[PDB]
């Protein structure tokens, strides 16, 4: 019952961040050829900054769920869940897709 | 009056597009095919023939402008050159789109293609081809369209309608 | 019926319904297959102002089923609500060739 | 909980964009023509580009630290897709 | 190479440079080694265009063997059982003449004409028309081994065209494609018939336009007087010996306008079929009919450079 | 052959066979359908043999782009695309990949990965047709056109992953294509070393996917291998530029620092350590090596219910990941 809230809330803030971010810079810019070069520069340095923000936040997300499940690793061992299926069938996948990988190799 | 992209707050996950036009059943069989599918969000299709609107305050705001150009009729470029002026320059960074309807019967066309891309040249935006008569082609255009309205919307985390405006630039 | 979608100038639509409606009248609509229109008007539109003469002109309307593709002008988007007096005066004057003079 | 720090965060945006809002109706409107218009709409470009960049410059990874059952649950759900993804692949 | 400008004219045709105006057709007396009596079978005849690629090894000197060698096949194909004769004579005949005097300029190939002829000299029930004016677009991107004849024109029945166009293609490796108008270029036709310059109007000048109504069906016919017409353009007219779009835009506004003043229906809307003046008349499934002996070059170049830009 | 005559004739049929049999162009008829998908088969078929494509086909492609929807013959559309002749990018790019690109970022991801499958093809037919080249404008002009494309290829890839919100499915033909790329001076003896953007590198390094983390140590490992094949050379040819060289090193030392050293913070993870500390991680050092990555947590659950088990993921498979070790050690 909770997750559906929770989901809601996650994609509620998620795009109220993205309109707040377009809101705040239509305030802030409402106060030939020579040109291109300029703005091809300005969007470059918008996709380098933009990149090394989600690969941070990429990191400290992935680093966050390592530690979480790191810490409850024997309740994951000792009645675990269905994601026990669900790791025999990855574990299963894993080794015909590396088989097929070499022989596309050769 | 003249149409503001921001005059007023979006609402909780919905997405509106307006879709002007002089033929009304393209219109509405166009609507048809963007509604007829499912997504995440809640769509809402707008039609109308020219600018202004008429005067109201229940219309929410506006994400996405799609004009549609009949090449077979001079009366459908007129009313979209005379609808172009009613409409501030905010609106056209990244939100408004033009959809040329009739190039694959070329025997029919009244107007010349040069005109078209000399019109979304000059007003920096991107331009479209479809045959809106045939089903198997509107659908893949309804679904780009909706595609292009639900990124300019605010529902894809790290992209706007001013990356979009790069993201479809032409280079000639 | 998919309220989704929102059909703005409705008012005109159905305005100009009712003028077709109200013009072309609710009965089937005898079969004729021809009209025609001779012009000796004057040219008004700095373009031939000072032309004293008028411009001759001679129009005919074909099809296989006339009245009835002149009442789905107007909802179509080719014609004005209220359509020139001289279309939709056919039964009623008992006219088929009509003469115009300025 | 942190249901309550996160309305209390999408309050505080959403008052934050209502205040925004009210600053930014106060401009006037302007309306282009045929010869006037590539040049106006290349200076916005570059006007709203430039604000844009300060704008993702500001921007700092946000720690707002979450419980440990919530990403339980996400992993379970990308491990779920992950599956029908390497069925496809394969 | 001839194939490297070849693919380089291909890729260069993009719709970002803006479209040239044209020159109003000036009358011009014919070359005098023309015979008049083929001018005049040519005029006031319905005409069905067509495009054709290059002929490969086309010889202008035997021209007997090749109308024989028709003749027999076009024999041969009436009588679907029995067999045929190449020496023969037969209840018709195939007739290969060379026409003079219509090409644009000294680099352009000769015309000729094939004729079916019905002995009984005979009755001619069919004609094809095979030429090419001011084609020096076409003329530097292929070799020697070829000969350059984009426009074709057919009178008679398309039974024989058909066999005449079968046989065309299995000997010299050709293709032939219908050729049709727009209403653009119909548009524009009207203009440049109208600008020209007549000592007397023989008809009058008449516009054709199709209301899109699918479920029902209509046409409606505009005639007006060729002197009001050259009036009206006249008003209009304000660049010295060039046509412009602006200027045809209006003059189809002017009639627009005078349309809707009386009838409160949009004529913008519709589509342009068929143009008729004092000059030539024009349908747009690629009908032409000639009136006037004077102005001949300038319509065959505007059907050449067509052909051209259809095939290329 | 290479004659002039029965090029132009094969030509012009071919053409107008191509504008009179087409569905969408010039004319409204689906009549055709299925015979115009055989004709594009056999005419496909036709090229593959000869090792070359035929200048009609380029024509046509020039001509009906603008006007195609993607879905009509996409197989074979794509499939004529790849056989293109080498030109500078410059003057190809307005032609094709604008439309390409346009008709990229607003449709499914299946197009996404037919269409990189297609760029693929492409750029390895150009590689087999440069590669032959140099045994008989010169090959500086000739690399450039093959990195602007590599080049713009990974903007494309960025941005689609961007816009997917992080798919597998694309990012395996995203390192697929890398794949074809990384061997190129070893295959094809020509001078030239690009390296992936930094975004497409730590997406492929923190994904729950184990054959991601192999096709990245496979790729990490034959880039290192031509990096040393090619430093070696350019001694007897005397240039490849340094910068490059030292951005593969941070990378490498970012992989290590993940791997087997505990040192993931390196040049592109830079998080200092107080947000660890208020969040509540203590041990971040060896957070994600090869035990407590949480792409190999199954194989530890594995590992579990039965110290030394580095054989163990050997033996499941996990070749390229004992290659790259084998690399990297000694």
């Amino acid at each position: 019952c909770s997750e559906d809230r929770m989901t809601l809330l996650l994609r509620l803030r998620a795009q109220t961040k993205q309109q707040l971010l377009e809101y705040k810079s239509m305030v802030d810019a409402s106060e030939e050829k020579q040109i291109e070069a300029k703005i091809e520069d300005l969007e470059n340095e918008i996709e380098e900054v933009k990149v090394a923000f989600e690969i941070k936040k990429l990191a400290l997300d992935r680093m966050r769920l390592s530690t979480a499940l790191k810490k409850n690793l024997e309740k994951i061992s000792r009645q675990s869940s269905v994601l026990m299926d669900n790791m025999k069938h990855l574990l299963e996948l894993n080794k015909l897709i590396m088989k097929s990988q070499q022989e596309s190799w050769d | 009056s003249v149409l503001r992209p921001l005059d007023k707050l979006p609402g909780l996950n919905t997405a509106t597009i307006l879709l002007v036009g002089t033929e009304d059943a393209l219109l509405q069989q166009l609507a048809d095919s963007m509604l007829k599918e499912d997504c995440a969000s809640e769509l809402k299709v707008h039609l109308a023939k020219s600018l202004p609107l008429p005067s109201s305050v229940n219309r929410p705001r506006i994400d996405l402008i799609v004009f549609v150009v009949n090449l077979h009729s001079k009366y459908s470029l007129q009313n979209t050159e005379e609808s172009l002026r009613h409409v501030d320059a905010s609106f056209f960074l990244g939100k408004v789109c033009f959809l040329a309807t009739g190039a694959g019967r070329e025997s029919h066309c009244s107007i010349h293609r040069h005109t078209v891309v000399k019109l979304a040249h000059t007003y920096q935006s991107p331009l479209l081809y479809c045959d809106l008569e045939v089903e198997g082609f509107r659908a893949t255009m309804a679904q780009r369209l909706v595609r292009v309205l639900q990124i300019c919307a605010g529902h894809v985390p790290g992209v706007s309608a001013l990356n979009l405006l790069s993201l479809l630039r032409s280079s000639e | 019926m998919d309220s989704r979608i929102i059909h703005e100038n409705i008012v005109e639509k159905e305005r100009v319904q009712r003028i077709t409606q109200e013009t072309f009248g609710d009965y089937p609509q005898p079969q004729l297959e021809f009209a025609q229109y001779k012009l000796e008007t004057k040219f008004k539109s700095s373009i031939l102002a000072e032309r004293e003469e008028p411009l001759r002109c001679l129009i005919k309307f074909s099809s296989p089923h006339l009245l009835e593709a002149l009442k789905s002008l107007a909802p179509a988007g080719i014609a004005d609500a209220p359509l020139s007096p001289l279309l939709t005066c056919i039964p009623n004057k008992r006219m088929n060739y009509f003469k115009i003079r300025d | 909980n942190t249901e309550e720090e996160l309305i209390r965060e999408c309050e505080e945006m959403w008052k934050d964009m209502e205040e925004c809002q009210n600053k930014l109706s106060l401009i006037g409107t302007e309306t282009l023509t045929d010869s006037n218009a590539q040049l106006s709409l290349l200076i916005m470009q570059v006007k709203c580009l430039t604000a844009e960049l300060s704008q993702w410059q500001k921007k700092t990874p946000e720690t707002i630290p979450l419980t440990e059952d919530v990403l339980i649950t996400l992993g379970k759900e990308e491990f779920q897709k992950l599956r029908q993804d390497l069925e496809m692949v394969l | 190479p001839l194939q490297k400008r070849l693919e380089s004219v291909r890729k260069q045709s993009s719709f970002i440079l803006t479209p040239p105006r044209r020159k109003i057709p000036q009358c011009s007396q014919l070359q005098e080694d023309v015979d008049p009596q083929k001018v005049a079978f040519l005029l006031h005849k319905q005409w069905t265009l067509y495009s054709l690629t290059p002929l490969y090894k086309f010889s202008y000197s035997n021209l007997k063997e090749y109308s024989r060698l028709l003749n027999a096949f076009i024999v041969a194909e009436k009588q679907k059982g029995l067999a045929v004769e190449v020496g023969e004579d037969f209840n018709i005949k195939v007739i290969f003449s060379t026409l003079l005097g219509m090409k644009g300029t000294q680099r352009d190939p000769e015309a000729f004409l094939v004729q079916i002829v019905s002995k009984s000299e005979g009755k001619v029930l069919w004609t094809g028309w095979f030429c090419c004016v001011f084609g020096d677009s076409l003329l530097e991107t292929v070799s020697e081994d070829f000969t350059c004849l984009p426009l074709f024109l057919a009178n008679g029945a398309e039974s024989n065209t058909a066999i005449i166009g079968t046989w065309f293609q299995k000997t010299f490796d050709c293709y032939f494609s219908p050729l049709a108008i727009n209403a653009f270029n119909l548009s524009w036709m009207a203009a440049m018939w109208t600008a020209c310059k007549m000592d007397h109007y023989v008809a009058t000048t008449e516009f054709l336009w199709s209301v899109p109504c699918s479920p029902q069906s209509l046409d409606i016919s505009f005639a007006i007087h060729p002197e009001d017409a050259k009036a009206l353009w006249d008003s209009v007219h304000k660049t010295p010996g060039e046509v412009t779009q602006e200027e045809v835009d209006l003059f189809m506004d002017c009639l627009y306008s005078h349309f809707h003043r009386h009838f409160k229906i949009h004529l913008s809307a519709t589509r342009l079929v068929r143009v008729s003046t004092s000059v030539a008349s024009a349908h747009t499934d690629g009908k032409i009919k000639i009136l006037c002996h004077k102005y001949l070059i300038g319509v065959l170049a505007y059907l050449t450079e067509l052909a051209i830009f259809q095939i290329e | 052959v290479r004659d002039e005559p029965v090029l132009l004739r094969f030509y012009y049929w071919l053409s107008q066979t191509l504008q009179e049999e087409c569905i969408w162009y010039k004319v409204n008829n689906y009549e055709h359908g299925k015979e115009f998908t055989n004709f594009l088969d056999t005419i496909i078929r036709a090229e593959c043999f000869l090792q070359e494509g035929f200048y009609s086909c380029e024509a046509f492609l020039y001509k009906s782009l603008p006007l195609w929807d993607g879905l009509c013959c996409r197989s074979q559309f794509l499939q004529l695309v790849s056989w293109i002749p080498f030109s500078s990018f410059s003057e190809v790019k307005p032609l094709l990949f604008d439309h390409l690109a346009q008709l990229f970022f607003t449709s499914t991801i299946y197009f996404k990965c037919s269409v990189l499958q297609s760029l693929k093809e492409l750029l390895q037919n150009w590689l087999l047709w440069l590669s032959m080249d140099i045994h008989m404008t010169t090959l500086g002009g000739s690399m450039n056109s093959v990195s602007k494309l590599i080049h713009y290829v990974g903007w494309l890839s960025t941005t689609a992953m961007r816009l997917e919100s992080n798919n597998t499915f694309l990012l395996h033909f995203i390192l697929d294509f890398y794949e074809k790329v990384c061997d190129i001076y070893i295959n094809y003896n020509l001078p030239l070393v690009v390296l992936f953007p930094p975004g497409i590198f730590y997406s492929a390094l923190l994904s729950l996917d184990t054959s991601i983390l192999n096709q990245l140590c496979f790729i990490m490992h034959r880039y290192r291998k031509n990096l040393t094949a090619a430093k070696k050379n350019e001694l007897v040819q005397k240039n490849f530029s340094s910068k490059t060289y030292q951005e593969f090193n941070h990378y490498l030392t970012s992989m290590v620092g993940c791997l087997w050293t505990s040192k993931p913070f390196g040049k592109g993870i830079y998080i200092d350590p107080e947000i660890l500390e208020k969040t509540g991680v203590a041990e971040y050092k060896n957070s994600l090596n090869v035990v407590h990555h949480p792409s190999f947590l199954s194989y530890a659950v594995s590992f579990l219910l039965q110290s030394w088990y580095l054989d163990y993921l050997f033996s499941q498979g996990l070749q390229g990941l004992k290659l790259f070790i084998r690399s990297s050690v000694h």
